[PDB]
C-alpha cells in the first residue's frame, strides 16, 4: 500500500488528540454550534449570487457560440 | 476518554459543554429559573422596586357598617 524501500518520512499519522487536548475555545466551539455559523456563511454566498448577472441566453433570439469546426447536418 | 461526573465534576462539565452542548445548556437554563426566583426578587426589594398592587377582579366592597347616607331621595327626583 506504500512503495518498497523506506516508509515515507512521517507517513504515519500523529496519535489522536483527546477532546480536552483540542485547540478550540469552548466559547468559539459552543457558539458555532448554537448560532450555526458555517451554515450562515453559505446562505450569505447565495445572496452574493442573487445580485450578480445571470448566465442565461434567450433562445431562439440569441444563440450559443459555435466554432468553424462545428459538426452539424451534412 | 470521556470523563466521569463523580470522579471529576469540573472536568465533566467542560466536556459536556463542548461535546453535549444542547443537553448541557438545557440543564443550565433550567437551573437559571430556580436561581432567578431566588435572587432577583430580594434584590428588587433592595432597590425599592415594589411589586404593583393587584388589580380588582370583583366589585371592591369596603368593610365596616353602612354609612347612613342622606341625599338623592325620592323627593329630589
Ligand atoms: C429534572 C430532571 C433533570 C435530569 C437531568 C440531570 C442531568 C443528568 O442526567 O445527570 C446525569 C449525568 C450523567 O453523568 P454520568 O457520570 O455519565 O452518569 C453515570 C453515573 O453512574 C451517574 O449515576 P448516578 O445515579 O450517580 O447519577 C445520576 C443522578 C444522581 O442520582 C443520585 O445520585 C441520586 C438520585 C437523585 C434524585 C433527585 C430527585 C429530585 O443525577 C441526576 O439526575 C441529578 C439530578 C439532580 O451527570 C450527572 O451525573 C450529574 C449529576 C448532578
Ligand atoms: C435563516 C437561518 C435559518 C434557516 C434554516 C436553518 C435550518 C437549520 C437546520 C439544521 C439542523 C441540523 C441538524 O440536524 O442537527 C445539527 C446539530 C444537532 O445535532 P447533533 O447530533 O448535536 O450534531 C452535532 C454536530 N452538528 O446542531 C444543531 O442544529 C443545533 C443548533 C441549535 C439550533 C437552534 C437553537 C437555538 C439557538
Ligand atoms: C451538573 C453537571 C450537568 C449535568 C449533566 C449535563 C448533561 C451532559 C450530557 C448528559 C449525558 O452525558 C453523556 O452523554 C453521552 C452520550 O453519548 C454518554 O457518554 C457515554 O455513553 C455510553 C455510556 O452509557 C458510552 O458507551 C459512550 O462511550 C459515552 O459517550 C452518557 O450518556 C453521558 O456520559
Amino acid at each position: 500500500a506504500t512503495p518498497a524501500g523506506p516508509p515515507p518520512k512521517n507517513f504515519r499519522l500523529p496519535p489522536p488528540k483527546n477532546w480536552d487536548e483540542e485547540s478550540e475555545s469552548t466559547i468559539d466551539k459552543v457558539g458555532k454550534y448554537f448560532l450555526m455559523t458555517e451554515m450562515l456563511r453559505g446562505m450569505y454566498v447565495l445572496l452574493e449570487q442573487f445580485f450578480r448577472p445571470p448566465y442565461t441566453i434567450y433562445y431562439p433570439f440569441e444563440k450559443g457560440p459555435i466554432s468553424p469546426r462545428f459538426r452539424g447536418e451534412h | 476518554t470521556t470523563p466521569r461526573f463523580w470522579s471529576t465534576p469540573l472536568k465533566y462539565c467542560r466536556w459536556a459543554a463542548r461535546e453535549r452542548p444542547a443537553l448541557f445548556f438545557s440543564v443550565v437554563i433550567g437551573a437559571l429559573g430556580p436561581v432567578t426566583l431566588a435572587t432577583v426578587p430580594p434584590l428588587r426589594r433592595l432597590i425599592g422596586d415594589v411589586d404593583a398592587a393587584p388589580i380588582p377582579l370583583t366589585y371592591p366592597i369596603p368593610p365596616g357598617p353602612r354609612k347612613q347616607l342622606k341625599g338623592y331621595d325620592d323627593d329630589t327626583e
